[PDB]
């Protein structure tokens, strides 16, 4: 009962009206508008006031009316979207962070050396003899990884010292918080995450340059242990003891299923927004439609999940500019 | 009377219909229903009862076409007088206004009587034409 | 100690990049929501946002080249349109007319911002139908068996009632009768472009693309006009009034002549298919186009022409060697209104 | 001690599936390499192999339906149809795109046209010119990653990972101009109305090569339909020929009548489409006149998230009457080069004897 | 104008004689399956890629069969080394389908060396030994399946009772793994746990039973993302103390690749498996052979859609190699690849 109408440019150039007009334009613009509505519903639910289980949940962060999970992939940190995600972590707009190994270290490396633009068609050989690594259409000099080892080794030495002298049991979340404390840069995501008591989870932290650094470091000062069983209870109890949950996942892979499995323990989530470019014809979990997660209890049967088939680097800044940026005052 | 309207959505196979001003018998019928072409339409293929030509036409499913009225009679043709077709009409008169079917088929009726074969001559009456074609 | 080969492989020495390289930098919202500045950060953000920014720059270059005053007309061509400093081809698919993008393309046609239009058969039928009945919103997951029983046709996530096609027929049959007659008495030779211009004249609605196309003398080309509902309605009408002829060779001459006698050419294509190849073949006559922007979602791994990169057109001469075409891998309904809001809407009063 | 509610979600009670449920099995290589069994095992392997098996079953059903003898007492309208081809129990439409002729699939399509296994052919403008050119010059292999500047300097055109020299197109003009001259002469001196299908049928008689698809198509009286025939190399040749001998006219209204009547007067219809574009919608529009098709098989690599027609699922065509409600259409999400030879190796090849 | 004729018609150069022509398979000779699959190399777009992959795998197989003539102390492994070490990586959904039978054939006959998978690909193989998997459709609705307790994976259906039989099998085992940790000083890693589970399943149809019987290491960096994580979470409430260390497996997989004469890679899909194997091979300056089979694209900058040429940029593959990627669903092309390679050489793997 809703007609199809575009935006008439004879009225001028009004950006708010132009972004509102996507709800009735067509194929993926309708999905973008529905995603905007879902995120707005999340935001309005969160701001409602409550009327005590810090011991059970092992969390010193205070409780709210809606717990938000934010998951992202590694290649979105090498882009400018890093400057958007940080904006949400700086002002306590989210509750749980989920990422991969490569999505962590590239945030620290960016605090020491920059990244440049390139092209998709560059040959790999000449890039190899010149010591330049390619990520999509971005170029990273190899010299940036020589800065990371020098900054990283003493931290590992201190961690090994504290494991034996003080009986400290290390898990990926604790290691990420420790690394975020040491960088001491206000432009980093994980500095603000640890300053605001926001847990970050990464089940596979050894798949990246951190793994190589640990492997080389273990030949001199061995004994580092990273447990993952302890890190699973935390993320499960975050979802179990929540009044309401919402999910925002950019991409797919480990983080998508890891958030969905945690939300399964409370019989599903109440809101969900997906932004990725995967297709479901090969039976992969990455490309699964949101209606498949309803089948095995990851999403509630009465919810209205939305998926947008687009690149996140084009959609996420527009989504944030329409939902979170308009409620800046209420988050003070 | 000799011609009456009828909705061509209600026609059936082996009926009769006026196709391009000809009393044709329907041999094929189909319906395209309603969709992207605009309306339900009927495709009719018919064979003439006198000549034998094939006609084709297309109906909108709601409008009307004319169905003719055909009268079936079998006349008394017993005996050949003076070499002509002495039709023994029950009207009390004799006339040769009815000609033979064009070709050698019309010759097939007169020459078989000398061979001792009876024929049930049938004269077909149409909406506007008086010609004898049907033989049985 | 750790093996030396592993350390020599993991940790090499790089070579410093020239200072001409641009750094990756996004947009921070601590400065507020400035919409003009937010859309300029796309050029330095990431993967496809950079392509969007380069497309903006290419279209701006087209527009700036067009407005330079012209210093003759070669009016031998069957064209009543004067010659400018740059001729622009705009090509689009049929599914983009059924959406709201119809209201954007029309904005460019009403204000004489483009020169040649290329589309398919559906892109005319749906535009003419939308002036008689509206189109609604649906879902991708609706089942066809229950949709057919209620007389509703699906296009993506859009719904069209059957009755919308009942009105169009009623509006089209009287026109066709007047087109066969002129074919017999006045000796008029019909081509798809002439028929589209006639339909645009007949619709008489300021919200229609082709009404403004015919009012501003903008040619519209469509090599395959019989693939759709228009062809279906022509097929049924020929049972009462046979003898309709549509010729496709004069259209080829007309479109190929536009590129030959052009000072400069540019192309804007949304999607792929026959509209992309037809424009590329037209521009091959002048050894290639000077500017080009592509927006489609196809991929090249199957060898199709739709999924072809802009680099193949250089190989067979459709695009000049010394040009920089740009392609954006995105849905047009999300990036075309944003592209227009930064290039054509800004230079609005200069097209009077 | 775990929370009770959380234990009610992971360990949810289930139901029992109906007994007519197929399990999942692969092919065991311990028995050796048996190719027929290996290919039959695709029906239970998984995601896309199941679609491949279902497509095989659909094509086999088509073939079984076609071979049924007619009563041979029917009128079999030939004057209303304008066809010299006798009618069978099932009419088959075969549609394909341009790039599939530049590859080896051309030797797979011709095998079906040489032996009277299909009824109607639908393609694009490139699919005719490439097939005719292949009878004069050959085509070579290449790479997907090749710079266009160097290729253009040396005059070699790229189609995916295939290379075509320019001299292949120089041979086409010399062979093509006299035929066009004769066509224009016959248009005026003998009163002949030209349509794309008639022109395609004319060019297959001139190549006179048993390795050509359209030679066997015209030899067996198989119609080939192409709405946009001016989009390709042949269009440029006609454009340049028009400057010396103007007057050539191609009409596209008669081909529409021919292709629609081919489907109106059919006992049963089936569709096999490789790719998308104008051929897919053209065949669907032709089948709309008879209220849909009975069997259908799609093979292309297009997705539907952008509201396109090429990526449309077979269930969308049911909504507007292109496919019947009680049919079982199948789509395979795979490249046609890898799949079509395997589909023909199982159907149309095990029944070679029955088609003679 | 003559300029247009200078654009459509141009002079060209002669191609080198070492150029292969395009030619398909002729069906007038009958259906010869061995020659039909050989004609893919000169057929077209992706069939050429299939032929190149066949050649690459055959090169790997021939290299592996060359006899040697070696230090287990550094590698800490019992498996003897050959002239070529092969890594095989796969995703979770490929074990839920019929490709699970093709992998076991290679594992059963010592045709590969290292296995890399995800958490789901380990639990699905063990669950399949207790209950079967059925066939469904891609378009089945969610809440209707949820009410009947059926989980959908692509077009495959799994009842929840399967997970109720798995838990019963798993809880007694986990208890023991705690005891040995507190008494015998056992330090558990995911690979050791996978080996123990494969030994316990004791079914000749299982991949990991043959993997542990032939001393083939299996690696999974994230073992807590799936059903195993859920069972461990529920078990830790009454028997707490289980610890899984991931650093030692990182050491083991790297030392498996450093001390090798030659390396080959076969990866089915993308994700963490591809990057994990590539990072393992980076420590020897690259791999000699590589074959990829996945359906991901590169326009979004993802690692899964990365071309094989991008791995050359950061030293994952050698410069002088010829990597191949096939853009197709693995369930259609992996059995055909094993029909031409690893199967014609059966007699040489006794
Ligand atoms: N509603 C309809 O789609 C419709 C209606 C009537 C007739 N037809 C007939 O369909 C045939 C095919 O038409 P076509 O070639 O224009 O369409 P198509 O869907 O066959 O091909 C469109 C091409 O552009 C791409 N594309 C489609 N939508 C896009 C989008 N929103 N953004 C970016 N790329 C996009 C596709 O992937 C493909 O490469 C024509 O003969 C036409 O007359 C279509
Ligand atoms: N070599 C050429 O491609 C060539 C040559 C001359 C002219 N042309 C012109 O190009 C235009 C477009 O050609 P088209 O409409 O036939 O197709 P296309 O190239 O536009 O492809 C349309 C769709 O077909 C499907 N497809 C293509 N190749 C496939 C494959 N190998 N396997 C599976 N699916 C596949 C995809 O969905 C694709 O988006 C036409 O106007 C044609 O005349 C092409
Ligand atoms: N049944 C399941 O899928 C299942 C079950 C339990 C847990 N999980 C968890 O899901 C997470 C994500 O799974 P993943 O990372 O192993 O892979 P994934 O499902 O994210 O797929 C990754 C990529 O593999 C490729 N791919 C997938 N299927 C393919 C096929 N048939 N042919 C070719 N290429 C194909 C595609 O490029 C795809 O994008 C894992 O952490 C896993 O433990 C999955
Ligand atoms: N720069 C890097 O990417 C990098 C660096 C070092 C290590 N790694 C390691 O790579 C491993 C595997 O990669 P991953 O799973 O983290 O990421 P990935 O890029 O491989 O994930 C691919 C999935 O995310 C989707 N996706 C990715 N980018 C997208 C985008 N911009 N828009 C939309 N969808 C998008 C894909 O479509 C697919 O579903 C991780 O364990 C990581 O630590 C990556």
């Amino acid at each position: 009962s809703t007609q199809v109408r575009g935006y008439d440019f004879n009225r001028g150039v009004n950006y708010r009206a132009l972004l509102e007009a996507f709800g009735t334009t067509g194929f993926q613009a309708t999905n973008f508008g529905r995603a905007v509505q879902q995120v707005n519903a999340m935001i309005e639910k969160k701001l409602e006031p409550l009327s005590q289980h810090a011991d059970l949940t092992q969390s010193r962060r205070p409780l709210t009316s809606c717990t938000i999970f934010l998951g992202y992939t590694s290649n979105l940190i090498s882009s400018g979207i890093r400057e958007t995600i940080r904006y949400l972590v700086q002002h306590n707009m989210v509750d749980v962070l989920v990422t991969t190994a490569g999505g962590v270290e590239e945030d620290l490396i960016k605090c020491l050396a920059p990244t440049y633009l390139g092209e998709f068609s560059l040959r790999g050989k000449e890039l190899r003899e010149n010591g330049i690594n390619r990520i999509g259409n971005l170029l990273v000099p190899n010299e940036n990884y020589c800065k990371f080892e020098d900054w990283l080794m003493p931290i590992l030495d201190q961690m090994v010292m504290e494991q034996n002298t003080e009986g400290v049991k290390w898990t990926p979340s604790k290691m990420i918080a420790r690394l975020g404390k040491e960088i001491n840069n206000p432009e980093s995501v994980y500095y603000w995450a640890q300053k605001n008591h926001i847990p970050v989870f990464s089940p596979a932290l050894t798949d990246g340059s951190l793994g190589d650094m640990i492997f080389f470091h273990s030949y001199k000062n061995p004994g580092l242990v990273l447990d993952i069983v302890e890190d699973l209870r935390l993320i499960n109890t975050q979802a179990i003891f929540a009044k309401c949950t919402g999910m925002i996942i950019l991409g797919g892979g480990v983080v998508k299923h890891h958030i969905a499995n945690a939300n399964l323990m409370r019989n599903g989530a109440d809101y969900a927004v997906y932004i990725n470019t995967a297709q479901e014809f090969d039976g992969s979990d990455s490309g699964a439609r949101p209606d498949e997660a309803v089948s095995w209890g990851a999403i509630r049967v009465d919810a209205q999940p939305v998926k947008v088939y687009a690149d996140a680097s084009l959609v996420f800044p527009l989504l944030v500019a329409e939902t979170f940026a308009q409620k800046m005052d209420a988050f003070m | 009377s000799a011609t009456f309207p009828m909705q061509c959505s209600a026609l059936r196979k082996n009926g009769f219909v006026v196709l391009k001003g000809r009393p044709c018998k329907i041999v094929e019928m189909s319906t395209s229903k309603t969709g992207k072409h605009g309306h339900a339409k009927v495709h009719l293929v018919g064979i003439d009862i006198f000549t034998g030509k094939k006609y084709e036409d297309i109906c909108p499913s709601t409008h009307n076409m004319d169905v003719p009225n055909i009268k079936r009679n079998d006349f008394q043709l017993i005996g050949i007088q003076d070499g002509y077709l002495s039709l023994l009409q029950d009207s009390g008169e004799v006339r040769e206004d009815l000609r033979l079917p064009e070709g050698d088929l019309g010759k097939e009726i007169e020459q078989k009587y000398d061979c001792g074969e009876e024929i049930l001559i049938t004269v077909l009456s149409a909406m506007t034409e008086e010609a004898a074609v049907a033989i049985k």
